[PDB]
RNA sequence: GAGUGGCGAUGAUCUGUACCCCGCGGGGUGGGUGUCGAUGGAAGUCUGACCGGC
RNA sequence: UCUCGGUCGGGCCUCCUCUUGGGGCGCCUAGGCGGUGUCUUCGGGUCGCGUGCAGCCUCCCGUCCUCGCCUGCCGACAGCGCUCUGGGGAAUUCAGGAGGGGAAAGCAGAUGUGCCCCGCGGCGAGACUGGCGCCGGACGAGCUGC
């Protein structure tokens, strides 16, 4: 805990909190070119003090700017699983698994088998 | 409480002739409520209000928020004035008036609150 | 990177203009028997303040009374004395230390070393003496 | 965007009692609430409890010019819990909760302010909080509060003044300690309307400079404000503890 | 610290008497030792940097008994010549630099202004009494003994300059304008005594002066009757009782302290055929006065509490006596 | 000839709580709600023969 | 006991006696393995809709097929960096360095006390005077410092 940090304990290292430091470290690839981030290329993401919290209310906005019942959910990751693009995570992921099975094996086997054919 | 009182020998003149310039560059948010989002929105370049208000409570709470948003703010002595000044048709009880990135209009805004430094 | 630069276009220096002064230009201009704020005032078309560090006074002052004209007009009682606080006594890195801090004013000086440092970097303007008048190299008004 | 119920991690800042709330879309900078469960203005916060208790108000760059200077890159902010910090224009007391918040229970915060509606405002938030002290006065007069005003260790001024510099030399001059923090807000266009700002900004610092102040860093604050400079100066030191 | 240098000059400075008291056959080689000894032990732990009150008037009482035991030692051998006045102006060191290291410390104030009294160190003691008194004026002590010594002394003037110094500054308790009308009235029972003094209006002064002041009440008032109510044997007693009697009985006329000094005001030129005249007079004023519309448990409080205060006086009605302590049971 | 009544910056108007079935009226599910329920569901109630002293 | 000249010595000074055909620990990486996730292909299982034909249809399991990702371990060659009485961890003994916090943290001239006479001076009531509404002289009861 930090003696000038008002006691902001050590992380408590969960495989769930682990996922959260992943996603926030992957963030950029989150919002698909909607919003670009601050570049945090450090080799460690997990901090040393980490405390995870929620917003509570501003006393201005309660119509739009408020998660709702089927919404607070549980983990960050679940945010972004609960949010839209889902299947354009899985539509630009089969473009790159399509141009990883470029010329591989699949390709040389199939031209084995059209030369032995 | 309208310790910032404007002075009726022409800088009452020259606030009026600025709103009514401001009016006519759309650089002006007329009203008590529109002024107050204007400055809580923190667009706000100046305010001006209007010490003949009826109630002055009722435009008393701006100054608070002009001076957490650091805005000058001034009062002219008639809401009339100030109306027709905007050109409404109605009497006008407090005005703001905003800025952009070039304009001789903000050269005149720049000018007109550094006078209203030199009264507060 | 700084406020009012427009891809090295300082939009930050405008009339009154300010010009630091070097004990080069305060001597080229003294031998070339060109009075200085009419002559800025001349090259530029502009009010000018002429700024003289006490690097600079403190060189010319160092040089001995073979300058003393040089020294008595430099300290013409008109002028914006600026005082640096800074160990060295050491003129050229004041310049570009304040320079490079701010990048408002205008260098006055006609020695290659200098000139050629403050080529480096971008919107300033550099008020030499070419044996009559003065000349300005990048500041793009007059 | 950081809507009410999102689950955002904490972790600590650079600067001392200065907090950084990272989310899945977003960032927010954050102080730790000093009174628990009570938003000062309406500001959004964030509870989190150890491994009821943990409270930290959600700090805004637009309502707070050093909320503006920490997201706009500041080297120190003088100020850590502990310190003893000399607010100048004290507006309500907002940004003087938050510099309470970072200064904490054994800290102080002297907050000056001129007008008595802010002044009452301020009474609200002071007597919420215990280690802001409320001085309504002009901050033009020090020697009203040399009563009240021991010597601090960090200045913070946003006034919106002509005589800005020379106000607060004179409270330096009486209430800042050998070697003190000052970080100065200044508003070009308050100062002079009708020159460039960064001459305007250039020549703020030269009156501090020849009022005896020693500058470290200027930054401009310009994603956030415009044509506000934040300057973060040490008095009668080159470096600031002694 | 640097107590081993500083220690040292008062060391050093403390040699020469242990020479003259070693080549004197007063004390002997190894009483020396042990004396060096314990005087060092002292001076380190007084100029050590963590000290106290408690610890600079130790080392007074030992270097001061030691002064008295080196006085009786050299009756027994007869010495004379040797003097004690290094031991007193090394005691007025330690004291100086008490004072001067925790001087708001009442304990060493009036342990040293003890110390300037007894070795009869009169202007001295002046001088450390006006200091005391500046670094501690709301303290009825110091305002108090100041003004009493100055009038056992004799100087009437410099008393009063001390106790209106003094009136001006202790104004939350009454206690010392009850010690300047107590001092006051001492001053004009010295007066009638060795016969201004034939009027005698200066604690009247004090009185309606004190009227309006933030402590004056009526059992502050019943104390002021406390202090006037001694001394019966003077001028105008009478005239100074009769003023506090009837100035409470005009501005405060509903309470058991002005019915309280209704009973006793009679009995103030008594001390004797008047006793008992008096005393019934006080029966007279007491069962008009139980009766009387007021706080009547503080009235039974107080005269429980002054038929308690007679017990002790002889030469008295044994009627009375049982009459009163069955009054006390009644009420 | 006299006395009353009369919108708007001291805030008019507009996109926006959904869709659908009918002659300003009525109906099928909304979503967010705020309650008390409920029997209903997630949902099933650890291991079992040694260990200590000497 | 005043100096001078000379000489394959030394003190003194200089630059070599270190920077290795070397070792250790890391970085990088072809790749391997572990955890694990899709995609193809076929076979089953299933919520539900429709005509309960044809089918549609969300979900589940396995096979085939490969690709992929882990602050995951291992990692050859080539290359690079740090270091070498090899490299780590703990216990303690000793030698230093930096920073915080606390502390009246205060030896600038260290002469016992009291009275009286002198000397120098300070407050100070009260009193006169010169010159131009002021400034100045010069008297002084008393009290006090040194
Ligand atoms: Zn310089």
């Amino acid at each position: 805990t930090l003696s000038d940090w008002y006691n902001i304990p050590r992380t408590n290292l969960t495989p769930e909190l682990k996922r959260d430091l992943q996603l926030l470290r992957m963030r950029d690839v989150v919002a698909m070119g909607k919003q670009f981030f601050k570049k945090d290329n450090r080799k460690d993401f997990v901090p040393e003090y980490c405390q995870v919290g929620t917003i509570i209310a501003g006393a201005t906005d309660g119509v739009s700017g408020r998660l709702t019942r089927k919404e607070r959910k549980r983990t960050i990751v679940e945010e972004v699983l609960s949010s839209d693009s889902v299947s354009k995570y899985k539509r630009k992921y089969h473009e790159i698994q399509e141009h990883k099975k470029s010329g591989r094996k699949g390709y040389y086997k199939k031209l084995m088998a059209a030369r032995k054919r | 409480a309208a310790w910032p009182k404007a002075e009726d020998p022409a800088l009452v003149q020259e606030l009026l002739d600025c709103v009514q310039q401001a009016s006519h560059y759309r650089q002006l948010k007329k009203g008590a409520n529109e002024t107050t989002k204007s400055v809580n929105r923190g667009t706000s370049e100046l305010v001006i209000l209007a010490a003949d208000t009826q109630p002055l409570s009722i435009v008393l709470h701006i100054p608070l928020i002009c001076e957490e948003k650091n805005v000058p703010y001034v009062y002219v002595p008639s809401k009339v004035a100030l109306g027709r000044a905007c050109g409404v048709s109605r009497a006008v009880i407090a005005v703001s008036l905003t800025s952009n990135e070039a304009s001789d209009l903000n050269s005149k805004i720049r000018a007109l609150r550094d006078k209203v430094e030199r009264l507060a | 990177m700084p406020s009012s630069m427009f891809f090295e276009h300082n939009e930050a220096l405008v009339p009154p203009y300010n010009v630091l002064v070097d004990t080069n230009f305060l001597s080229r201009t003294v031998g070339a028997k060109l009075p200085l704020l009419e002559s800025a005032m001349d090259c530029l078309y502009a009010s000018v303040n002429i700024i003289i560090t006490s690097c600079v006074m403190a060189e010319l002052e160092k040089l001995g009374p073979r300058y003393r004209v040089a020294l008595m007009i430099a300290r013409d009682e008109r002028w914006q004395r600026l005082t640096c606080d800074h160990k060295g006594t050491y003129a050229d890195d004041c310049i570009v230390d304040r320079v490079q801090k701010h990048r408002i004013y205008i260098v006055a000086t006609n020695d290659r070393d200098l000139k050629r440092r403050i080529r480096k970097i971008p919107g300033v303007p550099i008020m030499s003496v070419q044996k009559g008048k003065y000349a300005i190299e990048r500041l793009p008004g007059a | 965007g950081a809507k009410a119920g999102k689950k955002v991690i904490v972790e600590p800042h650079r600067h001392k009692g200065v907090f950084v709330a990272r989310g899945g879309k977003e960032d927010l900078l954050c102080t730790a609430n000093l009174v628990p469960g009570e938003s000062v203005y309406g500001e959004k916060r964030i509870s989190v409890e150890t491994p009821t208790k943990t409270e930290y108000r959600i700090w805004n760059p637009f309502r707070s010019k050093l909320a503006a200077g920490i997201l706009g890159g500041l080297e120190t902010i003088y100020m850590k819990p502990g310190s003893k910090v000399l607010y100048l224009g004290a507006a309500s007391g907002t940004s003087v909760s938050h510099v309470a918040d970072i200064v904490g229970p054994t800290g102080a915060v002297y907050a000056v302010e001129f007008s008595h509606r802010s002044g009452r405002d301020l009474i609200n938030m002071a007597t919420r909080r215990t280690n802001v002290i409320p001085i309504v006065e002009d901050a033009r007069k020090p020697m009203a509060y040399r009563m009240l005003v021991p010597m601090v260790d960090v200045i913070f001024a946003d006034v919106a003044q002509p005589d800005q510099a020379r106000i607060v030399g004179i409270n330096a001059r009486l209430f800042l300690k050998q070697g003190g923090g000052l970080l100065i807000s200044i508003k070009a266009s308050c100062i002079d309307s009708t020159a460039p700002p960064e001459q305007v900004f250039a020549s703020e610092v030269q009156k501090l400079r020849e009022d005896k102040f020693f500058p470290k860093e200027q930054l401009t604050l310009e994603p956030y404000e415009r044509d506000h400079a934040m300057v973060s100066c040490v008095y009668l030191q080159k470096e600031f503890e002694g | 610290a640097w107590v081993a240098d500083k220690a040292r000059f008062y060391l050093e400075r403390a040699a020469p008497e242990l020479r003259e008291w070693e080549e004197k056959e007063i004390f002997t080689k190894d009483e020396i030792r042990n004396l060096v000894a314990k005087r060092s032990d002292f001076e380190h732990l007084v100029l050590a940097p963590g000290t106290k009150p408690t610890d600079f008037l130790n080392y007074v009482n030992w270097e001061r008994s030691l002064d008295r035991l080196r006085a009786k030692r050299c009756a027994r051998l007869n010495i004379r010549s040797v003097t004690s006045h290094a031991s007193q102006a090394r005691t007025f060191g330690i004291f100086e630099r008490a004072v001067l290291k925790h001087p708001g410390s009442i304990e060493l104030w009036l342990a040293y202004l003890e110390f300037a009294a007894q070795v009869k160190a009169t202007k001295r003691w002046r001088r450390i009494m006006t200091r005391a008194l500046r670094l501690h004026p709301m303290n009825a002590s110091l305002w108090t003994l100041a003004g009493r010594r100055a009038a056992q002394n004799g100087d009437m003037q410099r008393a009063r300059a001390h106790f209106l110094r003094g009136c001006r500054f202790c104004t939350r308790e009454p206690t010392l304008w009850l010690e300047y009308a107590r001092c006051e009235m001492d001053w004009l029972a010295r007066m009638e005594a060795k016969k201004p003094a034939l009027s005698g209006a200066i604690p009247i002064a004090v009185f309606d002066v004190a009227r309006k002041q933030p402590f004056w009440g009526p059992a502050a008032a019943e104390k002021f009757f406390d202090v006037f109510a001694k001394f019966g044997h003077l001028s105008c007693h009478e005239r100074i009782i009769s003023h506090v009697v009837t100035t409470m009985q005009e501005l405060f006329p509903n309470h058991p302290c002005t019915w309280s000094v209704h009973i006793r005001q009679p009995l103030v030129g008594v001390d004797t055929p008047a006793f008992p005249k008096a005393l019934r007079e006080s029966l007279a004023r007491l069962k008009a006065a139980l009766q009387s519309t007021t706080d009547r448990k503080a009235l039974a409080t107080k005269m429980v509490a002054w038929m308690d205060g007679i017990l002790a006086i002889e030469k008295l009605d044994a009627a009375i006596r049982t009459v009163l302590e069955h009054t006390k049971r009644s009420l």
